[PDB]
């Protein structure tokens, strides 16, 4: 009964990232010998992608090029934002992550590099999406006691990704996660 | 006037805790001490901590109320209620806490 982190931040998350690229991979290697996997998901950037790939593969761990996108509330031209974990399915998905990253800085940069559900739909091909942390869209609507918006937003994302969308469940010692993970468990169960 | 049964069909499992307190005032949690007694018995809460729990409702802090909700349910399940009533009991307690008199 084994585990593989799909939501992990490295040193390349410049503000809040404290996990170095070398010592992180060996911990994942030493903890799980059998087919180790790790996903680099940093805050609105794709800096370590190549360095993470060639060092992970150098240690025998399978890399998964991720991207925790800052998603705009409505449009990226608006001048806050929301979190959303995106994972590369295949090389088409890698190219689409590279574009979403690029457009975050070039086009939709206000405070952070932000993206849109418009352009996410444009570059959805080859991206496995997750529901995200407390800072993400659906979990935040649950905290606002607006279940109708959460579900409405869930339908919008399901129109984009289809069967590639998933309900991210994470638990620390936090009372907000109990209310969210409960309501996410219902949504998870309702929509297959 | 002796013209309505003071029933507790909304909280059947919590009825045995609710009655001894609220029968003196016909089911309506009017006083602050009644909300503390409910809180202390139903949730296995300390009577001194029930005083703190009243102040948290009075202050109505944004997300700190959800710490007590979790605390309330944890104890509530251990006593009798099926954690469908405990959350909706907290809705009643917080609602009548605003106009709760000493
Ligand atoms: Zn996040």
């Amino acid at each position: 009964l084994k585990f593989a982190h799909l939501h992990q931040h490295t040193q390349f998350s410049l503000l809040d990232g404290a996990a170095k690229l070398q010592d992180l991979l060996k911990w994942v290697k030493e903890t799980t010998p059998e087919d180790p996997a790790l996903a680099m998901t940093d805050h609105g950037n794709l800096f370590g992608a190549v360095e993470f790939y060639k060092k992970a593969t150098a240690m025998g761990v399978k890399p998964i090029i991720g991207y925790e996108a800052y998603v705009a509330a409505e449009s990226r031209f608006d001048r806050g934002y929301f979190h959303l974990t995106l994972l590369a399915k295949d090389f088409t998905g890698y190219q689409n992550l590279v574009r979403l990253a690029s457009r975050a800085y070039l086009e939709g940069f206000y405070e952070k590099p932000r993206i849109d559900r418009e352009i996410l739909r444009e570059h959805a091909q080859g991206l496995i999406a997750l529901s995200g942390c407390l800072g993400a869209e659906i979990p935040q609507f649950i905290l606002q006691d607006r279940l109708d918006l959460a579900e409405a937003r869930l339908n919008e994302d399901l129109s984009i990704f289809g069967d590639r969308f998933f309900i991210e469940i994470q638990n620390h010692g936090l009372p907000e996660q109990k209310k969210v993970n409960q309501v996410l468990k219902e949504f998870a169960r309702k929509y297959g | 006037h002796g013209q309505e049964p003071v029933s507790y069909a909304e909280f059947p499992h919590a009825e045995k805790y609710l009655r001894p307190i609220l029968d003196e005032t016909y089911g309506i949690p009017v006083y602050q001490e009644q909300i503390m007694q409910i809180a202390s018995q139903v949730a296995g809460y300390s009577l001194g901590e029930a005083d703190l729990l009243r102040r948290a409702m009075g202050k109505k802090r944004v997300e700190e109320m959800q710490k007590h909700r979790e605390r309330f349910v944890r104890g509530a399940k251990e006593r009798g209620v099926p954690e469908e009533e405990a959350n909706r009991l907290f809705d009643m307690l917080e609602a009548f806490a605003n106009y709760g008199f000493n």
